[PDB]
């Protein structure tokens, strides 16, 4: 209750195994989450690589492309929330601009040197509605969200040679940028999931 | 699965918190916390109600946050060792700055 | 108009509040009833009768009485400024000197509070429920003559910017989250000095009147949208945000009780087909599920407002 931004938490666990069809109903839940947010929001993703932030990025493009431009538009009209500094700044380092002439985006270190930069800023003067990024981006500078969502917790971890669920510090890291001091008001924080690890993700939530 | 394991077995719900049933997947809805009481004569600190001394450095804040209001006082007056205890976005950072100018 | 009910009030009428108690309210709570000199404030007695337990003593005009806080309301006064919760305490500011509070208006946070001379204040209330005032409180050149903050989306709790009016003839617009707080976000030019600012959605379009009875609308955005205008009796336009049939509009006055609203995202100034006004805003109960608090000439009235898709009744 110290907290800043009260935290309403989706804990949503997947309770399958099926894995080809494992990495369509996390991409389900995703499309349905970035509908709750296509609205007045800022939906921070987080992923435990570089390249997912704009790989599920640009198939938010492919969702609202697909939706036959229903539910994309998320401003009030053409003129409206900054489209000409939406397309004044469209050449960029990365394969960033494919996306950025629409209202997607992503962050990571790797892009460019002034890149990750360049988007925290961008998101912190409100225009970016959507960015996708990676543990780091959520470890470094404080820029918040008004809604963040982790998305499947599972990391590759070269030191376990495997998969392991994230750590926890990352956790209350990327969950103390779900809802800010002053951005976000009531914090939405979604975390997608195994349903094994269902209950104790909930441990988490709490101090147990 | 250290950090991971999760050595209790069992987890207590937040107040407006239930489970939804989906098709294959489940989802807890979770309410947010409330910030506690505000207590009688419990007044957060400004930045001049603090050590005139340290005043430096503070450019940038007017008045103490809850928290290292609720902490400065023994966070600097005395060596008296400390450890805090709280959720992200309070600035624990500013509470061990706190317990830095003491030894400033 | 249709009659829930109707009644009148002695003595010279400045104002009144509709407020709740809580989120869940399912009806308005508070009616506060601002005489020039004190404030009648009742809650909805089914008979609506006189209340001074009500926690609000006020000895005064009301400027705001306001769910901000879900347990608590916000009163504040030509004298001062009252937080009061569920414990309906007086955590009181008192307006620097003797000088008075005169315009104000309030956010699911914040509260625009504006004084004589231009001194602005900044609210909000702590992570706590309590409320933090901004050290610095604003000088403004001209005359503030009226601001709204633009209510909060659900999942923030601050605005993007706000409006600001001055006696200048025209109005500023300024942004009050801490992206920027006393920066003039951007202004623009008005045929006439402001009377009222007042905001709408459905995309986010706001509504200026002067002084003498003349309305404009424009798009909401950090830089003023397009002013469509209207003339609407040379009287002051007293402006209001009030719900109406699932969706929310303006209520308007200089000669005529006029809604301004979308019918289903249509613009349409209508009349009510009402005489002269004094002040009204938005009301529910039992015996008016949703309505008018529209206090009249001398008149106090709780109203109905029947069938809103057509022109002709």
């Amino acid at each position: 209750s110290f907290r800043p931004v009260p935290l309403e938490q989706t804990y949503v666990g997947i309770t399958e195994k099926k894995a080809i069809k494992r990495f369509q109903i996390m991409n389900e839940i995703v499309y349905e989450k970035i509908m709750e947010h296509a609205g007045k929001n800022q939906v921070l993703v987080f992923v435990h690589s570089r390249k997912e932030t704009g790989k599920t990025a640009r198939a938010i493009r492919d969702m609202c492309l697909e939706k036959d431009t229903l539910g994309l538009f998320l401003r009030e009209g053409s003129a409206s929330t900054e489209v000409l500094r939406t397309e004044a700044e469209q050449c960029k380092n990365l394969e960033l601009k494919d996306l950025l002439p629409y209202g997607f985006a992503i962050h990571h270190a790797g892009m460019t040197r002034v890149d990750r930069t360049l988007v925290e800023d961008l998101f912190a003067d409100k225009h970016i509605q959507v960015l996708v990024s990676t543990a780091t981006l959520a470890w470094g500078v404080n820029l918040p969200a008004h809604t963040v969502i982790i998305k499947g917790t599972q990391v590759y971890s070269p030191e376990k040679g495997r998969w392991t669920e994230l750590g926890a510090l990352d956790i209350l890291q990327m969950l103390g940028r779900a809802g800010r001091p002053q951005y976000d008001t009531k914090g939405e924080g979604i975390l997608i999931t195994s349903h094994g690890e269902l209950q104790y993700y909930l441990s988490l939530l709490n101090q147990q | 699965q250290g950090s991971h394991f999760m050595a209790n077995k069992r987890c207590q719900l937040p107040d407006g918190s239930f489970r939804r049933q989906r098709k294959g997947y489940e989802e807890v809805h979770v309410p947010a916390l409330k910030p506690k009481p505000f207590g009688s004569e419990e007044q957060l600190l400004p930045v001049e109600k603090l050590p005139k001394y340290a005043q430096a450095g503070f450019e940038g804040f007017k008045t103490l946050n809850r928290i290292q209001s609720k902490l400065y006082r023994a966070a600097l007056e005395t060596d008296e060792n400390l450890l805090l205890c709280a959720p992200t976005g309070a600035g624990k950072t500013n509470v061990a700055l706190m317990c830095m100018l003491r030894e400033i | 108009v249709s009659e829930m009910a109707v009644s009148e009030l002695p003595g010279n009428p400045n104002a009144v509040w509709t407020v709740r108690r809580h989120i869940e309210d399912e009806f308005d709570a508070y009616i506060i009833v601002s005489f020039v000199n004190a404030t009648l404030v009742l809650s909805i007695g089914e008979t609506v009768e006189e209340v001074t337990d009500s926690g609000f003593l006020g000895t005064t005009p009301t400027l705001s009485c306001s769910l901000l806080g879900d347990d608590a309301l916000v009163q504040v006064y030509p004298d001062g400024i009252r937080h009061i919760r569920a414990d309906k305490r007086v955590n009181e500011w008192k307006t620097p000197g003797k000088k008075t509070i005169v315009k104000c208006a309030v956010n699911q946070r914040q509260v625009v509070i504006a004084l004589t001379g231009g001194e602005l204040v900044y609210f909000e209330m702590d992570p706590s429920g309590q409320l933090n005032e901004y050290t610095e409180r604003k000088e403004m050149s001209a005359d503030v003559v009226c601001m709204s903050l633009a209510n909060v989306p659900p999942g923030e709790q601050r605005s993007r910017f706000l409006a600001v009016g001055l006696v200048d003839n025209t109005v500023r617009i300024i942004s009050l989250d801490p992206s920027d707080c006393l920066q003039p976000l951007s202004m623009q030019a008005l045929p006439a000095q402001p009377e009222s600012l007042c905001i709408v959605e459905m995309f986010l379009y706001l509504n200026i009147g002067l002084q003498n009875g003349v309305l404009l609308r424009t798009v909401l955005d950090p830089v003023t949208g397009d002013l469509s205008d209207t003339r609407t009796g040379s009287r002051p336009v007293k402006l209001f945000r009030v719900r109406m049939q699932g969706q929310e509009a303006v209520l308007a006055m200089s000669s005529r009780s006029w809604l301004s609203y979308s019918y289903q995202s249509r613009f349409h100034l209508t009349p009510l087909s009402y005489e002269t006004l004094e002040f009204a805003s938005g009301f529910a109960s039992e015996q008016c599920p949703e309505g008018i608090v529209a206090i009249s000439t001398n008149t106090l009235r709780i109203l109905a407002l029947e069938k809103l898709g057509a022109v002709f009744n």
